[PDB]
């Protein structure tokens, strides 16, 4: 039980450490790919990655979705403050697997 | 078909129902059991044409499909040019001609609904419009088999 | 949407299908030069074989 | 302009395959072109495989 | 099949798929192809005028296009691809309609026809029937013995002396 | 959130074109906008702009975005249980393990030079292969800690047990 308690925390925390890399490469590639498949020209894109104080993600993402969500579309930007998710049906659906509502703008939201 | 109405409403003695049972057997036997392919071809010559007890069976069709073929199914060809002749020549409503339309509808039903490639050879004939003529010649038993006939082609040209 | 939107959509619509087509070209073409000099190598080694 | 759209839309995809053809186009030249520029090459050891023959 | 490019000729006219569908599965169709194709789609409706439904999608790419058509295909929607013209199918179709129709007024003439000589026939067929059911039903209720049947059963003596 | 982070701060990824402008409060260039604007100027932002990929055709750009999907929540899974064998063995503190700074250097500065990170994930490369070796590297990762931790927890129970044997 020793000899496998110390290995297990080393190998959890280098484990954990690598994880957090390759999910981070995910997303920044995950929103590149996104971006060139809605946008299409200009071939390069400004991207920034915001930090957000905490307990104020809410109010952030929507003064971000009445800013840029237009470009998207006139109707396809509606208000919403806090991740929106529905899943009754094929009536009300949001994921990326299938969706009938979404982000008008490619967005993410990375939290820990 | 006498016979065969005859053979569940039987007499009381024995003897009576032996003679409506050995009489049954022969007429059946003896219609089904000549080949398929002999008796469409002979029909079809000689142009003298009528039902028959094997010669409206699915069955009869199916076997003879392949056989057919020796010029883009030739004997099929001939049969449908045979409709086409008897409706124009000689014309129609005369007791001979009107007896073999009926026939010559019921058989090409059956090919037509069996076989995809069978609406090429209609339309390269021309038996494809005279078909549409027959539903306005007279006749219940006429117009009724031009029904059939055109419901079967039209199923495969649009679903 | 409106048809200004859904004709900007449609701008991009044959950008998409125009640049994915120039990229998809390139490479079809890059593999037509590697191909022709191996081709050359190989017909005159054979026969220099058969000249020997 | 909806139907100029579609248009511009049906050219833009005609000009697509035309530019994926003439990848394909330029293959099919370069294969005819490898045995006429491998021709040349055969030719000139042929008739120095020759000249040291004359000699002998 | 006329009315999806009467009203897809008329939406070019104000990559893309075309045909009918239940009205009841337009709504599950938009929300599958949008959880498939994320974002990526123009989808249009314009109602058959059970009833119908036509779709126009814009499938804006490609490598899903034979994934739209197996969400299509599965709620039995039927696409209709021209790729010629929205006028010249239209004559081949409308040359198929009267032609097709005129089986229809020929095949229900006959129908008609039929039905006269059965109309005024059907209550002498059903009561033939009704009374011969009732017939065998009640001789299933007898005995058979010895090549006989036995009928047990009550009459009343008011009764006897009509029957014997 | 407010006890999942400890000297993290939370984020949100965008892209937008280089074209966009907000209209919010218009007249305002992006950069600026992201500054000043939004909420109350205290918004710390940071460049994330990574460089092209190669990309074979239209269709297989699609089946990208499949890919790029799953294995994205199945790596977040593989966190979700790391984090939870972490806690199980007891091992909790007030700035890590529940927060982790990555590599021991804060979470938004990681971040901040994160601009493709390079462990054996090439920008040169093809962009499909690059995906899968990510997914491949975790989910080894993730059948490891899995497994030890099995072999933990069948260990304990012949201690207990033997315990009892030796005065109970």
């Amino acid at each position: 039980e020793q000899s496998l308690r110390v290995q297990l925390v080393r190998l959890a925390k280098t484990a954990y450490v690598d994880v957090f890399i390759n999910w981070f490469h995910i997303k920044a590639l995950r929103v590149y790919v996104e971006s060139v498949l809605r946008y299409g020209l200009p071939p390069h894109f400004n991207i920034k990655i915001i930090a957000v104080p905490p307990k104020n993600l809410s109010k952030c993402k929507s003064e971000l979705i009445d800013a840029f969500g237009f470009l998207g579309g006139n109707a396809f930007m509606k208000d919403k403050k806090g991740k929106i998710n529905k899943q009754d049906t094929s009536l009300h659906q949001y994921a990326s697997l299938v969706d009938t509502e979404y982000e008008p703008f490619v967005m993410y939201i990375i939290n820990l | 078909p006498t016979v065969q109405s005859l053979s569940e409403r039987k007499y009381s003695d024995e003897e009576l129902r032996q003679d409506i049972s050995n009489l049954k057997e022969i007429l059946e036997n003896e219609y089904q059991e000549l080949t398929s392919f002999d008796e469409y071809v002979a029909e079809l010559d000689s142009k003298l044409l009528c039902w028959s007890p094997p010669h409206v069976d699915n069955g009869f069709w199916s076997d003879n499909i392949d056989e057919f073929k020796k010029d883009n199914y030739k004997i099929f060809r001939q049969l449908i040019e045979l409709l086409q002749a008897k409706v124009r020549n000689g014309d129609v409503n005369a007791k001979q001609e009107k007896i073999i339309i009926q026939v010559a509808l019921n058989d090409i039903t059956h090919v037509v609904e069996l076989l995809p490639e069978s609406i090429d050879v209609l339309d390269k004939t021309g038996g494809k419009a005279d078909i549409m003529e027959l539903l306005n010649h007279s006749d219940s038993r006429v117009k009724y088999e031009a029904l059939k006939a055109t419901q079967a082609i039209i199923g495969y040209t649009f679903k | 949407l409106t048809p200004n939107q859904v004709n900007d959509e449609l701008n991009k619509m044959q950008a998409f299908i125009r640049k994915e087509a120039e990229e998809k070209a390139k490479e079809i073409q890059l593999k037509a030069d590697q191909e022709y000099e191996i081709e050359k190598t190989n017909i005159v080694r054979n026969e220099t074989n058969n000249i020997d | 302009s909806q139907k100029n759209g579609i248009a511009t839309l049906l050219q833009a995809e005609k000009e697509a395959h035309e530019i994926v053809s003439k990848a394909r186009k330029y293959r099919q030249d370069k294969l005819k072109q490898a045995k006429t520029d491998a021709a040349k090459e055969i030719d000139s050891y042929k008739i120095q495989k020759d000249k040291e023959l004359k000699e002998f | 099949q006329r009315q999806v490019i009467f009203e897809c000729s008329k939406f070019i006219e104000v990559y893309m798929i075309t045909g009918s569908i239940r009205r009841t599965k337009v709504d599950i169709l938009n929300r599958i192809l949008w959880r498939l194709l994320r974002g990526n789609l123009i989808f249009q409706n314009f109602p058959i005028e059970v009833e119908k439904d036509c779709f126009i999608i814009f499938t804006h790419g490609e490598t899903l296009l034979k994934k739209v058509k197996r969400v299509i295909d599965s709620l039995n929607g039927k696409i209709v691809s021209l790729n010629t013209r929205s006028s010249e199918l239209v004559d081949t179709l409308n040359r198929q309609i009267d032609d097709l129709q005129r089986i229809l007024d020929t095949t229900e003439q006959t129908l008609h026809t039929e039905l006269l000589v059965i109309h005024d026939q059907l209550p002498v067929w059903s009561a033939m029937t009704k009374r011969e059911k009732y017939v065998y039903t009640t001789l299933n209720k007898f005995q058979q013995e010895s090549q006989g049947l036995i009928a047990e059963g009550w009459v009343p003596s008011t009764e006897l002396i009509h029957l014997q | 959130m407010a006890t999942a982070l400890y000297t993290a701060n939370d984020f949100i990824l965008i892209s937008l074109p280089q074209n966009a402008q907000p209209v919010t409060a218009p007249g305002s260039k992006t950069d600026s906008w992201f500054n000043e604007t939004l909420i109350g100027g205290r918004a710390f932002v940071s460049d994330f702009k990574i460089p092209e990929f190669k990309i074979g055709s239209l269709d297989t750009l699609i089946v990208e975005s499949e890919e790029l999907s799953k294995v994205d929540n199945q790596i977040g899974a593989s966190i979700g249980k790391i984090i939870e064998i972490l806690q199980g063995l007891n091992e909790t503190s007030t700035n890590a393990y529940r927060t982790l700074p990555i590599n021991n250097m804060p979470v938004p500065e990681y971040l901040e030079n994160f601009q493709w990170q390079t462990r054996k994930f090439k920008l040169d490369k093809s962009i499909k292969d690059l995906i899968t070796l990510i997914s491949n590297e975790s989910s080894q990762l993730d059948a490891d800690v899995r497994a030890t931790y099995a072999n933990y927890n069948s260990a304990k129970t012949n201690l207990a047990a033997a315990e009892r044997k030796k005065t109970g």
